[PDB]
């Protein structure tokens, strides 16, 4: 294996290097549409988002390790999770609103529970001051988390020596910042108790995607469908 | 799997 | 704003002192219906004692009736499956919801076979983690103060991390190094993800079964199932 | 609701 030989500095630097772009979505402005409307648009930019996240999910150090079934499974239970905490993150430094897309900026005036949450999640981010290396790590730790407990035969033992990793590694961060030891593990503790309300927020948006497939007006492509169906 | 298949390459 | 001011095992005794006890089931063979009635008598039951308990737990005095009522809300469920996969540790396979009523695989209804082996296995994981019940009562108060703490404030923050210190002061004193230490802490944490997972599942169910109208919620259960919708 | 009077009792 490789990534149990990773220096802090080398995981950070192979997470930054595999991170996603951030793509548009279609909008338009002229357009003066609806909740369906909406809903369309955000369901285009995830099919098209899970491209990118399979391919990311890649070159985080340990994934191809696995089975090829074991990689279906934890990229299945955490895809939502995933765009989630991307989604909030890149949401930070627009308080009150949500950046689904560049062009795709919401606020509330306008499903405000999930709304709300995805808010105050970003706002949390935002009074931590969150940085971009501790996000990579966070991300990572959610692909490799969320399905562990939902799989002799044989291993999970190699991925829990991995997430130790990447929590060496997040360590290290908070020591390079100039914070102290009680600093470090309070601040540890804060990013994963946030994981959390992200697992939460992903189960409430499953439920409401499942009721939007149901109800035939807002079509789901063929990969967000069978990625529906997992969370049965 | 449309998933499965995307994983390899 | 006392509960800042405790040491760590200071903190550790009070929560020790503060668990509530363990009930028993009534003392037939088992059907649908009558097991989800067993377990649902059960829980409105040990509810009356989690608030006493959450009572007690340093720090949630300290807010407004209607931020522990929300607290509570969002979390009994989460709290009582963390109990339960406690107790199930020392009966591997298992599920001991009381000490006359172990459950195995062996039929749950439909679809309980997933939250069923979902329960067992974070029981698994507390086993091969060798979780001590100092741990354990951290644990659970921190989902206390935690799951809802995202409006579904600082003073809660401020506790949180008291909850924190506590731990790393219990992995040390246990010989652990300081790599051991935010090791295991991480690793206990990110349990609290799954936790929450299967109380979103299971809390499902239990709005189903109220649908289904066969086994009888308590006002008191239904107060709680409705505040999540 | 019930819950208030638990949490004052
Ligand atoms: O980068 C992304 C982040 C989130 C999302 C989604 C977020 C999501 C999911 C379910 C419900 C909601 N509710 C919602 C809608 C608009 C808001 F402004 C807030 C919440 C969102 C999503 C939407 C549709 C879809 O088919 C798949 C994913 C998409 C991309
Ligand atoms: O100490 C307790 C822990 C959990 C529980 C419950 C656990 C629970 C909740 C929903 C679904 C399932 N599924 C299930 C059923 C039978 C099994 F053997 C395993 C899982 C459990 C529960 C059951 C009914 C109720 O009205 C409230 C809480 C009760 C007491």
């Amino acid at each position: 294996s490789l990534a149990l030989s990773l220096t802090a500095d080398q995981m950070v630097s192979a997470l930054l290097d595999a991170e996603p772009p951030i793509l548009y979505s279609e909008y338009d402005p002229t357009r003066p549409f609806s909740e369906a409307s909406m809903m369309g648009l955000l369901t285009n930019l995830a099919d098209r988002e899970l491209v990118h996240m399979i391919n990311w999910a890649k070159r985080v150090p340990g994934f191809v390790d696995l089975t090829l079934h074991d990689q279906v499974h934890l990229l299945e239970c955490a895809w939502l999770e995933i765009l989630m905490i991307g989604l909030v993150w890149r949401s930070m430094e627009h308080p009150g609103k949500l950046l689904f897309a560049p062009n795709l900026l919401l606020d509330r005036n306008q499903m405000v529970e999930i709304f709300d949450m995805l808010l105050a999640t970003s706002s949390r981010f935002r009074m931590m001051n969150l940085q971009g290396e501790e996000f990579v790590c966070l991300k990572s730790i959610i692909l490799l988390n969320s399905g562990v407990y939902t799989f002799s035969l044989e291993e999970k033992d190699h991925i829990h020596r991995v997430l130790d990793k990447i929590t060496d590694t997040l360590i290290h961060l908070m020591a390079k910042a100039g914070l102290t030891l009680q600093q470090q593990h309070q601040r540890l503790a804060q990013l994963l108790l946030i994981l959390s309300h992200i697992r939460h927020m992903s189960n409430k948006g499953m439920e409401h995607l499942y009721s939007m497939k149901c109800k035939n007006v807002v079509p789901l492509s063929d990969l967000l469908l069978e990625m529906l169906d997992a969370h049965r | 799997k449309i998933l499965h298949r995307l994983l390899q390459d």
